[PDB]
């Protein structure tokens, strides 16, 4: 039980850093979009008239 | 692993041996009988069929004693050999060096 | 000494036993797969894993009935032996000291005739350690079997417990989840290489036409190399997509594949505890079993012994040697018996 | 280590054994190593 | 000589091989060590005798 114990702890450690881990990430690729809102809000300059 | 696992098994087998002489020795009443001779020598007899048979049957339950301090020395120094047996194989059977 | 929830356990043992895959698609829905590409752990190994640890349960289930007809032999056996013994072997506690001075038994060596009785009943004790031997010999060679070792009849088995004590440390550590996680790290790195490929692709498009629409001799050199090199780095971009996609469909998949081998490893843990219940239980009822043997044969060295010299305190001796042992084999009988016994309601309580 | 525990523990059973044989003279001796040997085993049985 | 770097491995395994082979030579010894010396106290007694 204590094997299975300190396997399965160090198993949703391993989990918990992964998980924050594509938290980090998909916060990155969330700041990877500010150069195109960007550059698409620096292009729109012209509308309808 | 083979004289390990074949070490525990002269382990049983020495505690069953153990359990065998500590109901035969220990436990078996030779010394009541003993006494019993005692008390039939303490009984006045005509010592011509008494003593000289009590005398016998002294020397028969010495006897059955020194059987069972056989069974100690041969049995015990026989596991105990096989055990310094199991020690070769496992004392003097050890790789380190290299 | 022996108890009867080492016997609860054994039986725990025997419900896991019995509830194990035997077929290879029963082993394959069982994994939860077909393919893991992991010698050592490979879905027919692990069936032939399943075949063992099932028929060793389909062993142990006839052998363990085999354990209850020994229950009832050693019941009957001290039923018998502590009535006919202590009877028998009771009514001559009588010796006064007037015969026990003069008559030198072994002479008069109508009771030689009960005697004789007895000596059948010595024969019929010799048959019972044949009989408990017997058993003794199935107990140790199915601990064997779980643990390892020489068994009595001759075979150096490996006992079934440290194979899945070894197969469990495969599922800790060749397992390989670092390798899921490595794997996980190539599918990303091909990933990451293979859609800058594809943002790659696409300004080549977009140059390859722009080097297209310019002029003639322009559209010829362009077009010629370069529509040619737009289709055949495209085809050779979708099928690195495709080969990505697949190791995603491998080894991402194999995420949860190897989440359902840990799930699985965890079974084999537990199975393993288990394991190492039931060999304390068979610790205990060896040694048990052992102490049996031993005091039959306490019995039949002494029993060795009767002659037709059984003179009167030899014979007083030797009557006591007769007695001795068997009130120990009497009093470990009947709490064996309750060990039985007591044992039998808790499944109606509990299974 | 552990073997040289166990039959060292002979070594000292064989020495007890040495110091036997007394034939006939007494008899309220005997069995005093014997039930030593006899709790330390049955602790011996509850080590394991 | 890349090549000779999995040459090299082969050559390492081999003075693996040869490490095992050079123990086994030393257990061996050890072996003749007790072998000769029982065989000097053969000859020894064989000698006691005949003087």
């Amino acid at each position: 039980t204590d094997k299975v114990l300190q396997a399965e702890q160090l198993r949703q450690k391993q989990l918990t850093e992964d998980i924050a881990t594509k938290e980090l990430e998909r916060k990155e690729i969330e700041k990877k979009r500010d150069k195109i809102i960007e550059a698409l809000d620096v292009i729109r300059e012209h509308n309808l008239v | 692993s083979l004289y390990s696992q074949r070490l525990d098994v002269i382990v049983r087998e020495s505690l069953s041996s153990l359990q065998v002489k500590l109901e035969n020795t220990l436990a078996l009443t030779y010394f009541t009988t003993l006494e019993e001779i005692d008390e039939a020598l303490i009984s006045q007899d005509i010592d011509e069929e008494s003593k000289s048979e009590m005398r016998k049957e002294r020397i028969n339950i010495i006897k059955n004693l020194s059987n069972d301090i056989t069974q100690l020395k041969q049995l015990f120094i026989e596991k105990t050999e096989l055990l310094d047996k199991s020690s070769s194989d496992l004392h003097n059977v050890v790789i380190i060096e290299g | 000494i022996f108890t009867k929830e080492d016997l609860i356990n054994l039986k725990l043992y025997v419900r896991k036993g019995l509830s194990l895959p035997t077929r290879q698609d029963e082993v394959e829905a069982y994994l939860g797969y077909k393919k893991i590409d992991v010698a050592g752990l490979e879905p027919k190994d692990i069936k032939l894993l399943f075949d063992e640890i099932h028929n060793h349960a389909l062993n142990w289930n006839d052998v363990e009935q085999a354990v209850l007809q020994q229950s009832l032999d050693l019941d009957i056996a001290a039923k018998n032996i502590i009535s006919t013994g202590n009877e028998i072997i009771n009514l001559i506690n009588q010796m006064p000291i007037t015969l026990r001075v003069k008559t030198l038994l072994g002479d008069i060596t109508v009771a030689s005739a009960l005697k004789d009785i007895l000596d059948d009943m010595k024969g019929d004790i010799n048959r019972h350690q044949t009989t408990t031997e017997n058993v003794r010999k199935k107990v140790s060679d199915y601990r064997i079997t779980l643990t390892g070792g020489e068994l009595s009849s001759g075979d150096k088995v490996n006992g079934l417990e440290p194979q899945v004590k070894t197969k469990y440390d495969l599922m800790e550590k060749s397992n390989m989840r670092k390798s899921i996680k490595e794997l996980d790290e190539k599918i990303k790195e091909k990933r990451q290489r293979i859609e800058q490929l594809k943002k790659d692709y696409d300004k080549f498009v977009g140059l390859s036409f722009t080097g297209a629409i310019g002029g003639i001799i322009a559209m010829a050199i362009t077009g010629g190399i370069f529509g040619a090199k737009a289709e055949n780095a495209r085809k050779e971009k979708n099928a690195l997509i495709s080969e990505v996609a697949e190791l995603e469909s491998k080894v991402s998949s194999q995420r949860a594949l190897q989440t359902a081998l840990e799930a699985l490893s965890l079974s084999f843990s537990d199975i393993g505890i288990r394991m190492v219940d039931a060999e304390s239980a068979l610790n205990h009822l060896d040694f048990m079993w052992l102490s049996v043997l031993n005091q039959i044969t306490e019995s039949q060295i002494q029993f060795a012994m009767i002659n037709n010299a059984l003179r009167l305190t030899s014979f007083v001796n030797k009557f006591q040697q007769v007695i001795t042992p068997w009130q120990s084999v009497g009093d470990s009988a009947r709490q064996l018996v309750d060990i039985f016994d007591e044992a039998i309601k808790e499944y109606k309580k509990v299974y | 280590v552990e073997a040289e525990k166990l039959s060292r523990a002979w070594h000292i059973f064989i020495h007890e054994i040495t110091a036997l044989q007394g034939t006939s003279l007494n008899e309220v001796e005997l069995s005093k190593p014997l039930i030593k040997q006899q709790i330390y085993l049955e602790s011996l049985i509850k080590q394991l």
